[PDB]
C-alpha cells in the first residue's frame, strides 16, 4: 500500500501543478494574438535493442555467482559478453556505427 | 481456472482479432502482435509463480527476449516498405496479384 | 580490501543461516497446530451452515487419493475477516 | 550479399529446422521456429526490389502470427497437464490452435493465400528452400502430436488442399505459382494419411522433397520462370526437356514412376482402415494436378514453340550453372517403383 | 620477435582503448584457470546451508555421521575461519 | 505517518532544486570572473522565488499542437518519474525498502524518454521533431553502459538492494576497487541528464525539443530536469563513496552523505564551465568505441575476479 | 523428439526443464510435486494408450491440484449457503471469524 | 476493494487492449500498449514475481516499446471503424464481469471461476531466499543450451537486420 | 568573494537532509523507538508476523522477553 501511495502522491502533485499552470495566467486576460525518414536514426534504436536484450540476460549474473557449478556458471557468463562484443565488432567493420553519407 | 485468468486470456483474444483485421496502417498491426506476447508472458508467468514451478522461472524471459527479436526485424520490413511507396499502408502491397 | 571483507561476509551468514536452521524445528511444530486448528474451525462452521442440504458431507475430500494436501488460501482464510486475509495474501508483496 | 555470411545464415536456417527435431521441451520447438524464419528473411529481400520486398512482408506476418498461436497452445497445454514435454497435448483447444499453427505454417487451405504470392516475389533458389526444406519443420511436430489431432480437423483441411491447389493451378502461367499451387496440393495427401499410418507422411514427404528439388534445379539452369521462357529449352538444351518430361510425369503418379509410390501406400493405409471414399475422391481430384502438368509437356517436350532469332548466339556458350546433384536426383525421381519395399527403412 | 613488438608499438600508439579492452577481456578468461583460489569459491558456496540438514534415520552401522552437531565427525568448516 | 513522510520526501526535492538554480547561477559567476545574482535578497538567496512567480503568472503559448493531449502528458511523466526515482533512496533509511531497488531506478528512468519523444510530437513542427530524435537516441545508448557498469559494481556487493552497497562499502569506498567503471558511470549519468559537454538538446546552434514550452508547463520539464541531476549523484555517491552507518546516530549518517551528494552536484556545475560541446557524431562514438569495448572488458573481469579470489559477497 | 540425439549421446540438452517434478536448485518443491510424482510412475513405460484408462485417478488428482476446479465449487457452495442464511438471521459467525 | 487488486487491474489489462486494438492513429496505439503494459507488471508483482515484473518495465515498456514510438515519429507520416469496435469490446468487458461478479461461475471455452484470485495462493513459505529468482540464476547453471541457442540468434538479429536494410 | 557562494549551498544543503532525518525519526516514532523491521525474504516476513500474534497488542514492535515465559 506504501508504494502505491507514493506513486499516487507524484503524479496527482505533477497535475495539479500543470493544470494550475495552464490556468493561473489564463486568470488573466491577454488580448488574443491571433494567427523525411532518416536510416541511420532507425539503426541506432534497433541496436539499442538487440543489446538491450542482451542485458536482460546478464541481470541475474549476480545471483549466478552463487551456485555450485562455478566452472559451468563462468563458462557460459564470458560467452553472452563475448557474444555481445562480437555483434558489436561486426556492426564497427561493416560501418554500422557511422554518420556520413 | 480462476477469475485472473479470464481478462488475460480475453486479452489475447482481444489482440488476436485485432491483428486478423487490418484497417490502413502496417505499424498498427505490429502492435497488435506485440501486445499478443504481452499477454502470453503474463499468463505463463500466473502460471508458472503460482505452481512454483521453480526452473520455468526463466521462460518467461526467454517468450520476451525473442518475441522482441522478432518485432525489431517486423521494424525493419515496414522501413523498407515505406522507403518504397512513401507511407506504410497494406493496400499498396498488392503487386502480387498476377 | 575486498576479498578479505567478503570472506568476512560469508562466515556471517553462515552463523545467520545457523540461528534459523535451530529455530525451524520449533516454528514447524507451531504451523503445523496452527493449520490444523484453522482446518477444524473451519470444519464445525462448515457443518452448522450445510446441515440441511440435499445431499452434502461435512468435510469431503475432493482428492480420490488420502494423502496429505497443503491446504491453500481458500481452504484455511475462507470465512476470516477481509484484513487478516489481506495480510496473508499480499501482506508480503506489499510490505514497503 | 557476402559469401560467408550467406553460409552463416543458411547454416541457421538448418539449425532451426535441427532444433525443432531434437526437442523434447516446447519451448525449444518454439525457438527452432523463431530463429528459423528470423534467418529466411534475408534469402527473400535479397534481389532489393518491391516485389521481394512484400513477399518478405506477407511472409512475416503469416509466420509471425502462426508462432504467436503456437505459443498460446503451449501454454494452455501448461496449464492443464503441468509439463512442457513434446508429446500429445492433454487439452482440446491447446490441440486446434496447435493443429492450426502448423497448418498456417505449412500453407494448407484455407491457410494458404501467401504460397502462390510469396513464392513468385522470391528468386528460385529461395522458393526451392521455402517448399522443400521450410515444410520439414513442422511436419516433425505432426508426427510427434498425431494421436490428439482432431481426425475432423485435419482431414477437412487435407481435403481442402487437395481440391484448391488443383484448381489452383489450371490458372497459371508463372512457374513459381504453379509450383506453389502443386506444394499446397501434396500436403493435402502427407496430412491424410497421419492418422492412419504417419510412416507413408514421411515417405510422401521424401519423395515430394525430390521431385520438387529436381524442377526447381531444371528452371534455375534455364532461368526460366515463365510458361512461354520454359519452351524455348527445345531449340537451346533437348536432353533437359526429356527430363522435365519425364519428371512432370512422375509427379502426377503415372506408373511406373517413382511419383506413382506415395500414392499408392496411401491409397492403401486407408482401406485397411475402411476409408473406401476419402482415398477415391483423393485419387481422382489428383487428376487437376496432372492436367496442368501435362499442359507443360505439351509446350516443353512434345511440340517445338517458335524460337527467336537471338537464341542462335546461345548455341556458342555451355551451361555454367551448377545443376548440383541433378543427376542423381532425377533418376530417383523416376526409377524408384522397384524399390518400393525399402520404405521400411523410415520406421 | 621483432614482429610482434612493431604490431603492438603502433595499436597502443594509434588504439590504446582497444589494446586495454583486449588485455582485461583476456585476463577474465585465463586467470580463473591458473588461479589456486578459484576452489575455495566452491566451497564456499556448497557450505551455505540454505536448506535444513534432515537426519538420517539411525540404523548402527553409520560411524561417520555424528549423532549430535558438536560431535567431531562429520564435515568441518575451520578452513573457512583461518581463510 | 507515511503521508508526513512522502511530504518530507518531496517539498524538499523541489525546495533543493529551487536553489541549486541559484547555486548555479553563482558557482558558474566566479568562474567567470564575475558574481551572479546578489541583488534579488542578500546573496541572491530571494532570486529562485521571483523566478517561480514570474513563470507562473506568464501567459503560454500552447501551438496549435496535432494532438494537444501528449502537450500536457509530457511534463506530467517527466516530474512524476523524477520524483519517483527518490523513494528507494537510502539517507540512510529508505522511504521503500525495495529489495530490487537497484533495478527499480533503471527501469523508472529509462520510461523518461517518452516525455523526450511526445513532447516533440506534440509541438507539430518537423524540426523540433528531428531535435527530439536525436536526444532520444542519446539518451538510449547511454543508458546500456549504466545497466552493464551497475552490474558489475553489484557483483562485488551480491545483490540489487541499495542498502546492501552500504554494507558493502564499511571497510573501503568501491571507488578504490572500480575507479575505472566509476569514470564512465559519471560521464554516461552526464550524457544521460543532457549536461554539457552533451548538451545538444539546449545546444542551439545545432538545434531543443522543448523549445515550444513556455511559464508554467516549461518550469516543469526544468524541474524535472534538475532533480534529476541531484538524484544521479545521489546514486553515484551510495555506489561509488558509501558513507558509514551508526545506527544509533542516523544523523551523522546524513550529514556525510549530504557533502558528498552536493560535491559531486557542484561538479557538474564546474564541468558545464570548463569545456566546449561534443557534436553529435562524436558523443556517440564515445559511447559504442570506446565505453562500450571498455565496460564489456570490465564485466567479463569483474564477473571472473570474485571467484578467482574467493571473494564472492552473500546472496542475503 | 523425432530424432532422439539426446539419448544417443546421453547428453541432457532439455530433458531438465520438462517436468515440475524433477531437479529444481536449492531442492525447492512445486505445489503438486508429490502428484506429478505420482501419475509419472503410474503411467511409465505403459505407453500412452493404456496410461489414459489405467492410470485416470492419479491424473484427475494430479489436473486437481493444478487448477483447483473441484474445490473452488465446494467454497463457492458454502459461502453462497452462509450468504444466504446470513440475510435471514438464521446464521451466526463465531467471534473468531469476525 | 484491495483484495481483488488483481482482478481490477486485469479489467484495465484488458480495456487497453481494446483500445490499441481497434487501431486507431499509431501514435495512440503504442500510448494503449504502454498503459497495458504497466498494468501487466502489476498483476505480475503481485503473485511474486518481482524480477519478472521489472523486467516488463525495463526491457518491454523501456526497450521495445521506445524503439517502437521512435520508429513511428519517423516513418508514419504524423472514424466510425475505430469507435464502432471500440464501444464493442467494451461492451463484451462488461458483460463478462458483469456475470462473473453475479453468479461468479462463466462457461465461455472454459469454466472460470469468480472467488477471488486470493483463494489459489499458497500458505506455506520460509525460505530464506526468492524462488523466482532463484530460478532465473539457473539460466547459467542448468540452461546451457539455452543461453547458447538464445545468444546466436540475438547474434543472427544483427546480422539479418543489416543485410535487409542495406537496400542495395 | 567565493565565500558569498555558501549561503546558498546552505539551503540547497539543508533541504537534502530533512528527507534523510525526517525518514529515520518517523519510523522511530512508529517502532517504539527502534528501527523499522526488514523483510526482504519470507522467512523474516513470517518471524515478523509471528511477533504480532505474541505481542498481545496487534503490533510486531512490541517486544516480549523472559518476563512472559512461565
Ligand atoms: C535424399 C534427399 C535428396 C534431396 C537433396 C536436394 C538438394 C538439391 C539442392 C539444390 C541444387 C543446388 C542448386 O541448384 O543451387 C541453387 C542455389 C544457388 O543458386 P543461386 O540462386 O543462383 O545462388 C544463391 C546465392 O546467390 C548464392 O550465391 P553465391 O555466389 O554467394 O554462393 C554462395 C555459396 C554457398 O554455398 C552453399 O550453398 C553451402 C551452404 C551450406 C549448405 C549446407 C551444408 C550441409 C552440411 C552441413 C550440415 O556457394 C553456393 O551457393 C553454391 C551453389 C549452391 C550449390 C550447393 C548447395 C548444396 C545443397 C546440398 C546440401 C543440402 C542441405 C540443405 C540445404 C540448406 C537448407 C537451407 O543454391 C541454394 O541455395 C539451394 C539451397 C538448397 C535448398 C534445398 C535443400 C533440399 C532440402 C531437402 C534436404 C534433405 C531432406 C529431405
Ligand atoms: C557414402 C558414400 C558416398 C560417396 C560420395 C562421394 C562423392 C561425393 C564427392 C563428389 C563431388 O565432388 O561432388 C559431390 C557434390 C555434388 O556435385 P555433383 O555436381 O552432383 O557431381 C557431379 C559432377 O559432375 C562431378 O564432376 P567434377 O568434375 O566436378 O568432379 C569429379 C568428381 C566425381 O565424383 C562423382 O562421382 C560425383 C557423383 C557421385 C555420386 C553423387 C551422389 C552421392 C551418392 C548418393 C547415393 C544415392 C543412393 C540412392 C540409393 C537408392 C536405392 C537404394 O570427383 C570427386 O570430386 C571425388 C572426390 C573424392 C572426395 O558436390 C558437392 O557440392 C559436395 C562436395
Ligand atoms: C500510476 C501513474 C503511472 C506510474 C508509472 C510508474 C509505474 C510504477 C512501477 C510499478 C511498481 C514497481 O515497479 O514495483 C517494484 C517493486 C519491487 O519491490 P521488491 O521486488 O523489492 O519486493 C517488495 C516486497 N518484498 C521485498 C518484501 C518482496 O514493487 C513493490 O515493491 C511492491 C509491489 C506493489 C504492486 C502494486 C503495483 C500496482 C501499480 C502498477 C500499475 C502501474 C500502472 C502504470 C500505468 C502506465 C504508465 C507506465
Ligand atoms: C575531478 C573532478 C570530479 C571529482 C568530484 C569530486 C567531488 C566528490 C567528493 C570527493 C571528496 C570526497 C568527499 C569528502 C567530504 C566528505 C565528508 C565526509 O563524509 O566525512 C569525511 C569522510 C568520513 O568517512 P565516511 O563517513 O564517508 O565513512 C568511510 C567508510 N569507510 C569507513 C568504510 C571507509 O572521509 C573523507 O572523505 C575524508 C576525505
Ligand atoms: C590487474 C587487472 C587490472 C584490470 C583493470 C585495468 C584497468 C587499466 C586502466 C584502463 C583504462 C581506464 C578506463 C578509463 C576510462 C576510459 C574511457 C575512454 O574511452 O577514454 C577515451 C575517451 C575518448 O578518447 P579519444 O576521443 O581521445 O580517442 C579515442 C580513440 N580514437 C583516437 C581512435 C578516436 O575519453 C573520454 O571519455 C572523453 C571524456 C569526455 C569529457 C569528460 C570530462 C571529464 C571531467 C573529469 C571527470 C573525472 C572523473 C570523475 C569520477 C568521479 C566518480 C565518483
Ligand atoms: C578461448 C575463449 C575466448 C575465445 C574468444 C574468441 C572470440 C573473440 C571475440 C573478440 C571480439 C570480436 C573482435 C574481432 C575483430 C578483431 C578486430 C578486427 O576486426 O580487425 C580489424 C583490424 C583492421 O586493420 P587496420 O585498421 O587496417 O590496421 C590496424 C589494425 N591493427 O585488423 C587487425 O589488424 C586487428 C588484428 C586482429 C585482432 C586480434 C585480437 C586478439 C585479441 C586477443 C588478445 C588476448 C591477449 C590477452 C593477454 C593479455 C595479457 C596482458
Ligand atoms: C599487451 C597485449 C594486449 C593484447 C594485444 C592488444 C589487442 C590487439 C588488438 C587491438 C587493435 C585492434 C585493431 C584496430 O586497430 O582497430 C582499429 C579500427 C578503427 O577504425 P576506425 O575508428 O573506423 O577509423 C577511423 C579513422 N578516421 O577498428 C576496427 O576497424 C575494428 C575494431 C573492432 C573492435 C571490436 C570491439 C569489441 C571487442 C571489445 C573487447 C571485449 C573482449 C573481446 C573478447 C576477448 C576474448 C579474449
Ligand atoms: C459481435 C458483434 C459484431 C458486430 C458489431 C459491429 C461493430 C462495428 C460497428 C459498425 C462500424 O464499424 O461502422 C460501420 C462500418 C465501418 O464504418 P463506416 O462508417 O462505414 O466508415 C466509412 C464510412 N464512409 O461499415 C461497414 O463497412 C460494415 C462493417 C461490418 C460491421
Ligand atoms: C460470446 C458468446 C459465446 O459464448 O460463444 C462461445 C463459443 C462457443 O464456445 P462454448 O464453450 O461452446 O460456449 C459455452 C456455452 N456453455 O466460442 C466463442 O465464440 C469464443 C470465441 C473465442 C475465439 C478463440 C480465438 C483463438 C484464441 C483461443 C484462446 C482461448 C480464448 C477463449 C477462452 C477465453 C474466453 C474469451
Ligand atoms: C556553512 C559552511 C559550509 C558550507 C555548507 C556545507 C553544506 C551544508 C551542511 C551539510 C548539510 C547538513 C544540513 C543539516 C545541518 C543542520 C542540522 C544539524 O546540524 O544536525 C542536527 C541534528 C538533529 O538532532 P536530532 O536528530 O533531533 O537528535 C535527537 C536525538 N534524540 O543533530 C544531530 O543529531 C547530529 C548528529
Amino acid at each position: 500500500m506504501n508504494l502505491m501511495l507514493a506513486l499516487l502522491t507524484n503524479f496527482t502533485l505533477a497535475t495539479l501543478l500543470v493544470i494550475i499552470a495552464f490556468w493561473l495566467p489564463q486568470l488573466n486576460v491577454y488580448s488574443e494574438k491571433t494567427s523525411p525518414f532518416s536510416m541511420k536514426f532507425f539503426l541506432v534504436a534497433i541496436t539499442f535493442l538487440l543489446f538491450d536484450l542482451e542485458i536482460a540476460l546478464l541481470l541475474p549474473l549476480p545471483w549466478a555467482s552463487q551456485t555450485a557449478n562455478l566452472n559451468t556458471m563462468l563458462t557460459m557468463a564470458l560467452f553472452l559478453i563475448i557474444l555481445l562484443a562480437v555483434s558489436l565488432a561486426y556492426e564497427w567493420t561493416q560501418k554500422g556505427l557511422e554518420w556520413t553519407e | 481456472m480462476s477469475m485472473v485468468y479470464m481478462n488475460i486470456m480475453m486479452a489475447f483474444t482481444v489482440s488476436l482479432v485485432g491483428l486478423l483485421m487490418y484497417r490502413s496502417h502496417l505499424m498498427s498491426s505490429l502492435l497488435c502482435l506485440e501486445g499478443m506476447m504481452l499477454s502470453l508472458f503474463v499468463m505463463a508467468a500466473l502460471t508458472i509463480l503460482n505452481s512454483h514451478f521453480t526452473l520455468a522461472s526463466m521462460m518467461p524471459i526467454i517468450l520476451l527476449v525473442f518475441a522482441a527479436c522478432e518485432a525489431a526485424l517486423g521494424l525493419s520490413l515496414l522501413v523498407m516498405v515505406s522507403n518504397t511507396y512513401g507511407t506504410d499502408y497494406v493496400q499498396n502491397l498488392n503487386l502480387l496479384q498476377c | 580490501s575486498m576479498m578479505k571483507w567478503n570472506r568476512e561476509r560469508r562466515r556471517l551468514q553462515i552463523e545467520d543461516f545457523e540461528a534459523r536452521i535451530a529455530l525451524m524445528p520449533l516454528l514447524q511444530a507451531e504451523k503445523d497446530r496452527r493449520v490444523l486448528q484453522m482446518l477444524r474451525e473451519n470444519l464445525e462452521e462448515e457443518a452448522t451452515v450445510m446441515k440441511d442440504v440435499p445431499g452434502w458431507k461435512v468435510g469431503e475430500s475432493v482428492f480420490h487419493t488420502t494423502r496429505w494436501v497443503t491446504p491453500m488460501m481458500g481452504e484455511l482464510y475462507g470465512l476470516r475477516a477481509s484484513e487478516e486475509v489481506l495480510s496473508a495474501t499480499y501482506g508480503f508483496i506489499w510490505y514497503t | 550479399m557476402n559469401p560467408i555470411i550467406f553460409i552463416i545464415i543458411l547454416l541457421t536456417i538448418m539449425l532451426g529446422t535441427i532444433i525443432v527435431m531434437i526437442s523434447s521441451h516446447w519451448l525449444l520447438v518454439w525457438i527452432g521456429f523463431e530463429m528459423n524464419m528470423l534467418a529466411i528473411i534475408p534469402i527473400m529481400m535479397k534481389n532489393h526490389n518491391p516485389r521481394a520486398t512484400e513477399a518478405s512482408t506477407k511472409y512475416f506476418l503469416t509466420q509471425s502470427t502462426a508462432s504467436m498461436l503456437l505459443m498460446m497452445a503451449v501454454i494452455i497445454n501448461l496449464m492443464f497437464s503441468g509439463q512442457w514435454t513434446v508429446m500429445k497435448l492433454f487439452n482440446p483447444m491447446a490441440s486446434m490452435l496447435m493443429t492450426m499453427a502448423l497448418a498456417m505454417k505449412l500453407g494448407m487451405a484455407p491457410f494458404h493465400f501467401w504460397v502462390p504470392e510469396v513464392t513468385q516475389g522470391i528468386p528460385l533458389s529461395s522458393g526451392l528452400i521455402l517448399l522443400t526444406w521450410q515444410k520439414l519443420a513442422p511436419m516433425s511436430v505432426l508426427y510427434q502430436i498425431f494421436p490428439s489431432i482432431n481426425l475432423n480437423l485435419i482431414l477437412t483441411l487435407s481435403v481442402l488442399s487437395i481440391l484448391i491447389g488443383g484448381w489452383g493451378g489450371l490458372n497459371q502461367t508463372q512457374l513459381r505459382k504453379i509450383m506453389a499451387y502443386s506444394s499446397i496440393a501434396h500436403m493435402g495427401w502427407m496430412t491424410a494419411v497421419l492418422p492412419y499410418n504417419p510412416t507413408m507422411t514421411l515417405l510422401n514427404l521424401i519423395i515430394y522433397i525430390i521431385m520438387t528439388s529436381t524442377m526447381f534445379t531444371m528452371f534455375m539452369a534455364n532461368s526460366t520462370t515463365t510458361t512461354l521462357s520454359l519452351s524455348h529449352t527445345w531449340n537451346k538444351t533437348p536432353i533437359m526437356t526429356v527430363l522435365i518430361l519425364a519428371t512432370l510425369l512422375s509427379m502426377g503418379g503415372l506408373p511406373p514412376l517413382s511419383g506413382f509410390m506415395p500414392k499408392w501406400m496411401i491409397i492403401q493405409e486407408m482401406t485397411k482402415n475402411n476409408s473406401i471414399i476419402l482415398p477415391t475422391f483423393m485419387a481422382i481430384t489428383a487428376l487437376l494436378n496432372l492436367y496442368f502438368y501435362m499442359r507443360l509437356t505439351y509446350s516443353t517436350t512434345l511440340t517445338m514453340f517458335p524460337s527467336t532469332n537471338n537464341m542462335k548466339m546461345k548455341w556458342q556458350f555451355p551451361l555454367m550453372k551448377k545443376m548440383t546433384f541433378l543427376p542423381t536426383m532425377v533418376v530417383l525421381s523416376t526409377m524408384m517403383l522397384p524399390l518400393t519395399p525399402m520404405l521400411s527403412v523410415l520406421e | 620477435a621483432e614482429r610482434v613488438a612493431a604490431f603492438l608499438k603502433n595499436v597502443w600508439a594509434k588504439e590504446p582503448v582497444l589494446v586495454a579492452s583486449f588485455a582485461i577481456a583476456g585476463l577474465a578468461v585465463i586467470l580463473p584457470t591458473l588461479s589456486p583460489y578459484t576452489k575455495y569459491s566452491l566451497m564456499i558456496n556448497r557450505a551455505t546451508p540454505y536448506n535444513y540438514p534432515v537426519p538420517l534415520r539411525d540404523d548402527g552401522n553409520m560411524p561417520d555421521v555424528p549423532s549430535h552437531p558438536q560431535d567431531p565427525q562429520g564435515p568441518s568448516l575451520e578452513w573457512l575461519k583461518r581463510l | 505517518m507515511f503521508m508526513i513522510n512522502i511530504l518530507m520526501l518531496i517539498i524538499p526535492i523541489l525546495l533543493a532544486v529551487a536553489f541549486l538554480t541559484l547555486v548555479e547561477r553563482k558557482v558558474l559567476g566566479y568562474m567567470q570572473l564575475r558574481k551572479g545574482p546578489n541583488v534579488v535578497g542578500p546573496y541572491g538567496l530571494l532570486q529562485p522565488i521571483a523566478d517561480a512567480i514570474k513563470l507562473f503568472i506568464k501567459e503560454p503559448l500552447r501551438p496549435a499542437t496535432s494532438s494537444a493531449s501528449m502537450f500536457i502528458l509530457a511534463p506530467i511523466m517527466a516530474l512524476g518519474l523524477a520524483l519517483t526515482m527518490w523513494i528507494p533512496l537510502p539517507m540512510p533509511y529508505p522511504l521503500i525498502n525495495m529489495n530490487l531497488g537497484v533495478l527499480f531506478m533503471l527501469a523508472m528512468s529509462s520510461l523518461a524518454v517518452y516525455s523526450i519523444l511526445w513532447s516533440g510530437w506534440a509541438s507539430n513542427s518537423k524540426y523540433a521533431l528531428i531535435g527530439a530524435l536525436r536526444a532520444v537516441a542519446q539518451t538510449i545508448s547511454y543508458e546500456v553502459t549504466l545497466a552493464i557498469i551497475l552490474l558489475s559494481v553489484l557483483l562485488m556487493s551480491g545483490s540489487f538492494t541499495l542498502s546492501t552497497l552500504i554494507t558493502t562499502q564499511e571497510q573501503m569506498w568501491l571507488i578504490l576497487p572500480a575507479w575505472p567503471l566509476a569514470m564512465m558511470w559519471f560521464i554516461s549519468t552526464l550524457a544521460e541528464t543532457n549536461r554539457a559537454p552533451f548538451d545538444l538538446t539546449e545546444g542551439e546552434s545545432e538545434l531543443g525539443f522543448n523549445v515550444e514550452y513556455a511559464a508554467g508547463p516549461f518550469a516543469l520539464f526544468f524541474m524535472a530536469e534538475y532533480a534529476n541531476i541531484i538524484m544521479m549523484n545521489i546514486f553515484t555517491a551510495i555506489l561509488f563513496l558509501g558513507t558509514s552507518h551508526n545506527p544509533h546516530m542516523p544523523e551523522l549518517y546524513t550529514i556525510n552523505f549530504t557533502i558528498k551528494s552536493l560535491l559531486l552536484t557542484m561538479s557538474f556545475l564546474w564541468i558545464r564551465a570548463s569545456y566546449p560541446r561534443f557534436r553529435y557524431d562524436q558523443l556517440m562514438h564515445l559511447l559504442w568505441k570506446n565505453f562500450l569495448p571498455l565496460t564489456l572488458a570490465l564485466c567479463m573481469w569483474h564477473v571472473s575476479l570474485p571467484i578467482l579470489t574467493s571473494g564472492i559477497p552473500p546472496q542475503t | 523428439p523425432f530424432f532422439d540425439v539426446q539419448k544417443r549421446l546421453g547428453v541432457d540438452l532439455d530433458r531438465w526443464m520438462t517436468i515440475q517434478s524433477a531437479e529444481q536448485p536449492h531442492k525447492i518443491p512445486s505445489r503438486c510435486h508429490a502428484f506429478e510424482k505420482e501419475w509419472i510412475e503410474c503411467a511409465h513405460g505403459i505407453g500412452s494408450i493404456r496410461a489414459e484408462k489405467e492410470c485416470k485417478i492419479e491424473f484427475e488428482d494430479f489436473r486437481e491440484c493444478l487448477l483447483r476446479q473441484k474445490t473452488m465449487k465446494r467454497l463457492h457452495a458454502i459461502r453462497r449457503q452462509r450468504e444466504k442464511l446470513i440475510k435471514e438471521g438464521k446464521y451466526t459467525p463465531p467471534p473468531h471469524h469476525s | 476493494m484491495m483484495l481483488y487488486i488483481v482482478f481490477i487491474l486485469s479489467v484495465i489489462f484488458v480495456m487497453g487492449f481494446v483500445g490499441f486494438s481497434s487501431k486507431p492513429s499509431p501514435i495512440y496505439g503504442g500510448l494503449g500498449l504502454i498503459v497495458s503494459g504497466g498494468v501487466g507488471c502489476g498483476i505480475v508483482l503481485n503473485f511474486g514475481g518481482s524480477f519478472l515484473g521489472l523486467m516488463v518495465f525495463l526491457i518491454y515498456l523501456g526497450g521495445m516499446m521506445v524503439v517502437f514510438g521512435y520508429t513511428t515519429a519517423m516513418a508514419t507520416e504524423q472514424n466510425k471503424a475505430v469507435l464502432g469496435a471500440f464501444v464493442t469490446g467494451l461492451l463484451m468487458e462488461f458483460f463478462m464481469v458483469y456475470y462473473v461478479l453475479k453468479d461468479k461461475e462463466v462457461e465461455v471455452v472454459f469454466e472460470f471461476n469468480g472467488l477471488g484470485d486470493w483463494v489459489i495462493y499458497d500458505t506455506g513459505d520460509s525460505g530464506f531466499f526468492s524462488e523466482e529468482a532463484m530460478g532465473i540464476a539457473a539460466l547459467y547453471s542448468y540452461g546451457t543450451w539455452l543461453v547458447i541457442v538464445t545468444g546466436w540468434s540475438l547474434l543472427i538479429g544483427v546480422v539479418v537486420i543489416m543485410e535487409i536494410t542495406r537496400g542495395n | 568573494m567565493w565565500f558569498e557562494v555558501l549561503p546558498g549551498i546552505a539551503v540547497m544543503g539543508v533541504c537534502l537532509f530533512i528527507p534523510g532525518m525526517a525518514t529515520a525519526r518517523i519510523h522511530r516514532f512508529s517502532n517504539g523507538g527502534k528501527e523499522k523491521r526488514v523483510a526482504h525474504y519470507p522467512y523474516q516476513w513470517y518471524l515478523m508476523e509471528r511477533d504480532r500474534r505474541v505481542s498481545g497488542v496487534n503490533r510486531s514492535y512490541v517486544s516480549k522477553g523472559l518476563e512472559n515465559i512461565d
